[PDB]
């Protein structure tokens, strides 16, 4: 019965296409008509050539809009229609015996992702983080960028940029479609630029002032000069007209995170290269936000890593360090192991060629 | 929507609490077990508390948390202590698959009980809950009404009590589906376990279910025995025989024994006879009489020599010395094999005046594999020669004895003490060269003479010509014993033939005892392994040159993972271009069984810098493919007809001829430049030696036995694997080394033959079974089923492979028993009425029967 | 190369030529080729090879390998490399320099991917010289680096 | 059942051909190394 | 009745591990018998 039920879905696909985006016929009535048409068995023992021909990449933008203001309108706590897909994705996965399933398996993790971006809980999501992690061939390079582009905001929820760090880069790098380049990568540069907000840098426009448009350039480049100089005043103002860009693409998280970074950045940017730095140049220098912050101020930064200095109480200035040394025994070996595991990446090559 | 609030009362007291509340959550695992694996220490904690009955809710619950984690076996020995949850007759995918997760487990933990104790499966080894699975199993398949599915499960699991119960209650004999379905319990039984002891008890036990008789096959009975070789399935088949009487399936039985059975088993069946009574009847039928009758009567009838391809080949020069008279003497023999005649001798005089010693010592030779056959007239063709009627020379003399055994050989029981003497006579003292000549054949006729029999004065009489370290005759004497010693052989033997090697240096002695020590050694597979270490561990090349065929004819049929891996691991790091050559070819005998991977592991020594890589390869793939199907082999052989080498020509030409037997005719379409470089490359004088020789030699194997007779190594007609073809292969694999070993392909050849004699007494009938296929008899190089009628079925070239497409209607006076059984070597088809119009034809050994 | 005489007789006895690569004159070409069928007389064809005992082998093997340095391989050869690596830094780097040169000018002159250039293998030569070179140089300054210290205390 | 047991049986052969290929790998690499000696 | 699917399945991926080992050598032992 394979060949009746795919020659059936043949003629399912192409109204798929006018569900999706095109003709929505009915807000109530169709998303009750969709499940009935897929549950009974479509999905089978999985027994020969069984792959893309699910709904897969068709069902992504269908639902969210279904959810919102259209079957719910915040009306209940949750589409019942949502609750028994999660009870069908989930039991697709349960099913899987994990031998033929590549793409199949990564899009289904969307759906829960995603909707915790939103409205839920991230913390549970790291759980299925251990579950999600195989090597996928069959996913295609426009579903390659979407799967690295998720993995890498979890992350940034998680305080850990590190991680998010390979999997964003590998993500502006593929999805050459068009429409990929156009929504998905602006959307997936804003989010690029974000974990250079955590790590301190936050680079100048070269590459992305033409690469985008200039919707996602003016928030960038005042929250540039924002952290840079260490303003608090040019910070807040940011956040209050660029509000309505900041909690569509659910980056509002800024006004905590990104405002800890305006001190440590700040730091490095003015000059603390002397060594004892007294408390009243301190309240002087970063406005006056630096004046009811001295001590603790230094103390934080310190340990997270950003510079290392010392502080003295008695006479009232700090000792700092500028993390200046000269290669002689142990300098540079710190740096051998690690152009070694850079080359690691590499290493690769030999069993992809 | 989460399992916050279901884990929170997890850790609290009050377990009349827990119990609606394990009820509740186990619903929700199969969607939030993502959180709950956090759990797991906290649920294993209360699983082993005495006071907690509900324990058995929480080891479904955690069975589900691994489920989905990858690891299936923390999941199956949680749910088995519960005793409840595990339920057979529930189908679904999170059911089946802790069902079915044990059944590995299952077996993988009682192969390793298996080496300790084969009794294992009566005892507590086994945990009884994994024990009740592949109890429960069995019975769903039995409800399956699949016996397949049953008995494969039983198969891997090494125990003997499931295989039996579930074959023996599902016996209803339609009588034709359980005795098929015993076929793949024996079949995948030695093929797949390399233990001998595990399929001796398939072997053993499916003897039983026949063994009333509710209408059985003896033929399936009769291979079990020749595998086991034991004496008392081989008794018991005559016990019920003398119970009951009946002259068609006594006759009949004792036929296929005769033919399938080696010639060690062959004197056990005739010796224990004699206790427990005899049937005078069967007198004969043992002692191979008429099969040697059969052989010289079949190509007879039907005789095409075709002197047209074979005179235009010798008439092309004169020359290249002894060497030229020599390579057609080769190609004589086996056209002629079986045909006994002498027009190569009689009717031409100068050919035979320029011959030297070893050219007339091979001409003359030549005379025993073209009247091998014939019991009574073959030694008055060697009358002149005999020991007492002079010679016309000592060296001629020599030859006599030699053809002498290639007719007897087997038979020549009566030839071994006839040529004992000789031996011994001449084993004072020998002074010059052909003296050594004269004892050189007598030492290779008494060997294939008493070749599978063990005889300790043949092996005590060969040792002291092979101590006076003789270079002609002492060769023939470590050979000579080897044949006697076939089988599983004697320890003293191997250490006494081990160190003569190492004490004296000789190199033909030392191939002698090589390739002696290899023949010792049959079937015994690990048991071997002592002697083959001692080999590897030597630096000499002779010893290793010699150590890969030990490894061949041990291993032989079922493979070995370390056998295999030990045969290419010399090929390797040994730099010697004869031993790299040796230990490629000796990977054919191993591979005999399954010819699907003979040439994808030849394929990639296809092409090396180095030229004797590609000559063992060539040989190996057609010693398996000789008489057997897939033609890809031929596209392996094409490419080293083209290398310069004259060597790897030979190579590939010879391998053409045996795979390609009544293969010609529009089926694999390289006949055409195959057959047209036969003559071609003799034509023209500037190839070389070896490419003009192997030319020579590939055109008489096509010919050989007048294009009737084939070599059958592994077919359906023996059943399992013949002795004398595969050491007349192993002997095949030297060429240029000592002098031509060619002479000993006769043992490997079969005549392919239908007839149904009679249910009493000796007929030969000519009749016709009527039966539409392809035309191969007519088929012969020049100078689909329709139920249709045919010319003529009786004897012609026929084939074992298109002979299926061939029944045998029941219109006639003959009735048959196993419906077309298919073996051309015991035929005799059940008469029910003798004496009727069929048309009898007496043939020729009626004169001398 | 040998010479042995035949003449009368040597005949009617075991086979000469069939021992190794003989029943030959394909053309005139043997050996020396002023020799065809006579050689000096009857075609002798010698025929060489060489067998030693178990103790004859164990030396030439062990013994026998460049020059020797042997049973001690640290500091024979240290103090000779390294005094000219200072030296072979500088000269490898002038290998690397002509490397890619010979590749920017490869691609450079063809536009067309076909065959007017007789080119029959133009990239694998140049491709084999960036590569088997660039091969050489850094494991004779890995595999000697690790015992080029090996101190330890 | 007997079609699903005979493919499993080609794949273990595949097993020690795999492991096979590299030992004639590093071995030719050192008959290759010996041609290049004599260039 | 499952691990008799199970295998099947999973024996197929061993296939391309096959193809790359011989096309390895291809390119390999090729060459040497040209020097």
């Amino acid at each position: 019965k394979t060949i009746e039920v795919t020659a059936e879905i043949n003629c399912f696909m192409h109204l798929l296409v006018q569900l999706f985006l095109w003709d929505s016929k009915e807000l109530e009535q169709l998303v009750e008509f969709n499940r009935k048409v897929v549950i009974p068995n479509l999905l089978c023992y999985y027994n020969l050539r069984s792959l893309n021909l699910i709904n897969a990449k068709l069902w992504f933008y269908i639902y969210l809009s279904h959810e919102t203001l259209a079957r719910s309108s915040e009306e209940i706590n949750s589409d019942n229609q949502n609750i028994i897909l999660r009870s069908t994705m989930m039991k697709f996965l349960k099913i899987a015996s994990l031998k033929h399933d590549n793409e199949t398996k990564a899009m289904l993790i969307n759906l829960i992702l995603r909707d915790f971006l939103n409205n839920g809980e991230v913390d549970s999501a790291s759980d299925f983080i251990s579950k999600l992690e195989y090597p996928h061939t069959d996913v295609s390079s426009s579903l390659e960028a979407r799967y690295f582009f998720y993995l890498s905001k979890i992350n940034a929820i998680q305080l850990d940029y590190s991680t998010a760090n390979e999997y964003i880069i590998a993500a502006i790098r593929k999805a050459p479609h068009n429409s990929k380049s156009l929504g998905f990568l602006q959307q997936s540069n804003k989010l690029h630029c974000c974990i250079q907000l955590l790590m301190g840098d936050i680079p100048e426009l070269s590459f992305f002032h033409q690469s985008n448009m200039q919707k996602s350039l003016l928030p960038y480049y005042h929250l540039t000069k924002a952290v840079k100089l260490g303003d608090l005043k040019k910070f807040t103002s940011t956040i209050t007209k660029y509000k309505q860009l900041l909690l569509k693409d659910d980056t509002y998280q800024l006004c905590v995170r990104l405002r800890s970074n305006v001190i440590k950045t700040g730091i490095r940017i003015i000059s603390l290269t002397y060594k004892k730095i007294s408390l009243r140049d301190i309240c002087l220098k970063l406005n006056l936000d630096s004046e009811q912050t001295v001590e603790y101020m230094v103390s934080r930064a310190i340990r997270d890593g950003v510079i290392e200095a010392k502080i003295n109480h008695e006479d009232g200035f700090i000792e700092t360090t500028e993390l200046l040394n000269i290669y002689d025994s142990e300098d540079p070996q710190q740096v051998f192991d690690e152009r070694i595991k850079f080359a690691n990446q590499l290493h690769d090559e030999y069993l992809v060629s | 929507t989460t399992a916050a609030p279901l884990l929170a009362l997890l850790r609290e007291n009050q377990d009349s609490v827990k119990t609606y509340a394990l009820e509740s959550i186990n619903n929700v695992v199969d969607q939030l077990w993502s959180e709950i694996s956090n759990e797991l220490p906290d649920i294993e904690a209360l699983y082993d508390d005495d006071t907690f009955s509900d324990r058995e809710m929480a080891a479904l619950i955690a069975s589900k948390v691994y489920y989905n984690l990858g690891e299936y076996e923390s999941a199956v020995k949680y749910a088995l202590a519960a005793k409840d949850r595990f339920d057979i007759d529930e189908k679904s995918q999170f059911v089946e698959t802790i069902v079915s997760k044990s059944i590995e487990m299952y077996v993988q933990e009682a192969s390793k009980q298996y080496t300790k104790d084969e009794q294992f499966y009566t005892k507590d080894i086994i945990d009884p809950k994994l024990t009740s699975i592949f109890e429960r199993m069995i019975e769903k398949c039995l409800k399956a009404s699949e016996l397949k599915l049953a008995l494969g499960i039983a198969l891997e699991g090494y125990r003997l009590d499931i295989i039996e119960s579930a074959l023996k209650s599902k016996l209803d004999q339609s009588t034709s589906e359980n005795v098929k379905i015993i076929n793949y319990l024996l079949t995948l039984a030695i093929t797949t376990v390399t233990n001998s002891k595990f399929r001796s008890s398939i072997l053993r036990k499916s003897f039983d279910f026949l063994m009333n008789m509710p209408n059985c096959d003896y033929l399936t009975l009769n291979k079990v025995v020749v595998n086991l070789n034991d004496a008392g399935l081989a008794l018991q088949l005559f016990k019920k025989l003398k119970e009951e009487n009946d002259e068609g399936l006594s006759a009949q039985i004792a036929f296929d024994l005769v033919s399938s059975a080696s010639q060690q088993l062959l004197e056990i069946l005739v010796t224990e006879l004699t206790a427990q009574g005899y049937d005078p009847a069967l007198l004969n039928i043992l002692s191979g009489l008429p099969t040697c009758d059969y052989y010289n009567t079949f190509l007879l009838n039907n005789k095409n020599i075709d002197i047209g391809l074979l005179n235009k080949s010798k008439s092309s020069l004169d020359g290249k010395f002894s060497l030229f008279h020599t390579a057609v003497s080769v190609a004589n023999g086996f056209m002629h094999a079986g045909t006994t005649d002498n027009s190569f001798i009689k009717a031409n005089l100068p050919w035979l005046g320029k011959a030297q010693n070893w050219a007339k010592f091979t001409a003359t030779a030549s005379l025993g594999v073209i009247h091998k056959g014939n019991l009574l007239e073959g030694k008055k063709v060697m009358a002149p020669y005999l020991p007492g009627s002079r010679a016309s020379s000592r060296f001629i003399k020599g030859g006599s004895l030699y053809g002498l055994g290639l007719i007897y050989a087997g038979f020549g029981r009566d030839t071994t003490d006839y040529l004992k003497n000789i031996i011994v006579e001449n084993s004072g003292t020998s002074g010059d060269e052909d003296v050594d000549v004269l004892l050189h054949g007598a030492s290779l006729g008494i060997g294939l003479a008493a070749m599978g029999s063990a005889n300790i004065e043949v092996y005590e009489a060969l040792k002291e010509v092979l101590y006076n370290d003789s270079a002609t005759s002492g060769e023939a004497a470590a050979l000579g014993m080897g044949l006697c010693m076939l089988g599983t052989g004697k320890p003293e033997a191997i250490h006494d033939m081990f160190t003569y090697s190492q004490e004296t240096q000789h190199g033909n002695i030392t191939r002698g005892l090589a390739v002696g020590l290899a023949l010792i050694n049959y079937g015994r597979q690990e048991l071997a392994d002592d002697l083959i270490t001692k080999m590897l561990a030597s630096d000499e090349s002779l010893l290793r040159y010699g150590g890969a065929f030990t490894i061949a004819l041990a291993y032989a049929g079922t493979g070995n993972n370390s056998a295999v891996k030990r045969l290419l691991h010399v090929a390797v790091s040994d730099s010697n271009d004869d031993v790299r050559r040796a230990a490629v070819i000796a990977l054919g005998f191993v591979l005999l069984r399954d010819y699907t991977t003979v040439p994808r592991i030849v394929q990639l020594l296809s092409k090396s810098h180095n030229a004797h890589v590609r000559c063992g390869t060539a040989f190996a793939l057609g010693i398996a493919c000789a008489g057997k199907g897939l033609q890809s082999a031929i596209d392996v052989l094409d490419p080293l007809t083209k290398d310069p080498v004259d060597f790897v020509r030979q190579a590939a030409m010879i391998a053409l001829s045996m795979i390609l037997i009544q293969q010609t005719e529009k089926l694999n379409p390289q006949v055409a430049d195959i057959n047209k470089n036969f003559l071609s490359v003799i034509t023209n004088k500037h190839q070389e030696g070896l490419a003009k020789f192997g030319a020579c030699v590939a055109q008489g194997i096509m010919n050989a036995g007048g294009r009737n007779v084939t070599i059958q190594l592994e077919n359906a007609d023996t059943g399992t694997l013949d002795t004398k073809s595969v050491v007349g292969l192993v002997m095949f694999s030297q060429f240029w080394y000592w002098f031509p070993l060619a002479h000993f392909l006769s043992l490997s050849f079969t005549p392919t033959t239908v007839i149904g004699i009679r249910g009493s007494d000796q007929a030969i009938p000519k009749f016709q079974m009527n039966c539409y296929a392809k035309e191969d008899a007519f088929s012969y190089p020049r100078m689909k089923y329709s139920s249709k009628p045919y010319k003529v079925d009786n004897m012609t070239r026929i084939l074992p492979q298109q002979s299926r497409y061939i029944s045998f209607i029941k219109d006639d006076r003959f009735v048959p028993v196993r419906k077309f059984k298919g073996n051309n070597g015991v035929v005799v088809l059940r008469d029910r009425e003798p004496k009727e119009p069929v048309a009898l034809i007496e043939t020729v050994r009626q004169m001398k029967d | 190369d040998a010479f042995r005489l035949i003449d009368t007789g040597a005949l009617i006895n075991n086979l000469e030529p069939r021992q190794t690569t003989s029943n030959t004159g394909l053309l005139n070409k043997a050996n020396i080729q002023a020799l065809i069928h006579g050689l000096n007389r009857h075609y002798y064809s010698l025929n060489i090879d060489y067998h030693k005992t178990a103790k004859e082998t164990k030396m030439l093997m062990n013994l026998h390998k460049e020059q020797w340095q042997s049973g001690l391989k640290m500091y024979d050869y240290e103090e000779k490399e390294e005094s000219n690596l200072a030296a072979t830094k500088s000269m490898v780097k002038i290998a690397e320099q002509y490397s890619k040169r010979i590749e920017e000018e490869k691609e450079l002159t063809e536009e067309e991917l076909k065959t007017r250039y007789v080119g029959r293998q133009d990239p694998k030569k140049h491709l084999s010289e960036t590569a088997d070179e660039t091969l050489e140089n850094n494991i004779v300054s890995v595999l000697t680096a690790g015992v080029n210290s090996v101190a330890i205390k | 059942y007997f079609k699903l047991k005979k493919l499993e049986k080609e794949y273990e052969l595949l097993t020690l051909q795999e492991d096979y290929i590299k030992d004639e790998q590093r071995h030719l690499k050192r008959e290759l190394k010996r041609a290049q000696e004599e260039v | 009745e499952q691990k008799i699917q199970e295998t099947e399945l999973k024996i197929r991926s061993k296939t391309e591990n096959v193809r790359r080992l011989e096309a390895q050598r291809n390119a390999l032992n090729d060459k040497v018998r040209f020097i």
